[PDB]
């Protein structure tokens, strides 16, 4: 099946 | 704290790392921005572990850097679904320390303040409409210290705006995982 | 009652299918997961014709073998809308039985027990949190055997749990196609 | 803007 897929990332600081 | 939206990925790139199953760029930071062909939601991880809502992920498996990755954690009653972390991640540790002072963090970097009201309930200080948490489903929820205290799960709104927000706590998460 | 789901199109198929309104698929089984630019939910064919709810669908044609297939309902105000069951379309008989002993099938094939608490409501007997519910909406409610008596318009929130839900009879489907 | 489509199924049994 079709898979989740990262797309961008959130960086914490 | 602070958050700083970071893309690396477009149509094609979702598209076909969606169809090939294998995602070679590389993992980095906390939480990560997933997405499928409906929707598109939030993954942080805790633990070494991808912690992400049911609703958005269902039983789909995350693309990786050898192929896809089956879903390590599913414990569907709480919302939620867990993927074994893939390299280059920088895992949060777990927190819980009777603060009530939370601050959820959305899918476009916003830290807002969420004053705890249970274990799975959280107030909002400034209310934001309904339509300002959508594709926030699955990010986590950091105390002061920049500690997870648990995965945010939907927001508790009233007939318009958001009041409050409904969280996995942190601690079923572990209990999960045993 | 068990069902699963099955996967038909990925985001550029959609993409290219909402733009043509042509609709070059045979269409199978008797709920369908639906789609828009913002949003996904599920629509059911009964009695001959693909009903979901106005708050997903609002307006717009479903994408058809022939072109765009334009609604045939449009109940507002009771948050139904329809279009007529393209070829095939699978469709579920309406209930007959009265049973309390009620099923709603979500949007990732969980099939869970509900007991109707009258004309238009039915209590989860174990209360999910609300965002397990979230773009299941338009899905059928059924009674042991296989029978449609309602569909999923919203579940009724308290404190973020899903203690019950609301659908609209069939019997107001039915009044509809009058 | 566009139409809706159908993405998916649910088979009952
Ligand atoms: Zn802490
Ligand atoms: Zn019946």
């Amino acid at each position: 099946k079709g898979s989740v897929v990262i797309v961008g990332r959130i960086i914490l600081s | 704290i602070t958050a700083y939206s970071q893309q690396t990925r477009g149509l094609l790139g979702c598209i076909i790392t969606s169809l090939t199953g294998r995602d070679k760029n590389q993992v980095e930071g906390e939480v990560q921005v997933v997405s499928t062909a409906t929707q598109s939601f939030l993954a942080t991880c805790v633990n070494g572990v991808c912690w992400t809502v049911y609703h958005g992920a269902g039983s789909k498996t995350l693309a990786g850097p050898k192929g896809p990755i089956t879903q390590m954690y599913t414990n569907v009653d709480q919302d939620l679904v867990g993927w074994q972390a893939p390299p280059g991640a920088r895992s949060l540790t777990p927190c819980t320390c009777g603060s009530s002072d939370l601050y959820l963090v959305t899918r476009h970097a916003d830290v807002i303040p969420v004053r705890r009201r249970g274990d799975s309930r959280g107030s909002l200080l400034s209310p934001r409409p309904v339509s300002y948490l959508k594709g926030s489903s699955g990010g986590p929820l950091l105390c002061p210290s920049g500690h997870a205290v648990g995965i945010f799960r939907a927001a508790v709104c009233t007939r318009g705006v958001a009041k409050a927000v409904d969280f996995v706590p942190v601690e079923s998460m572990e209990t999960t995982m045993r």
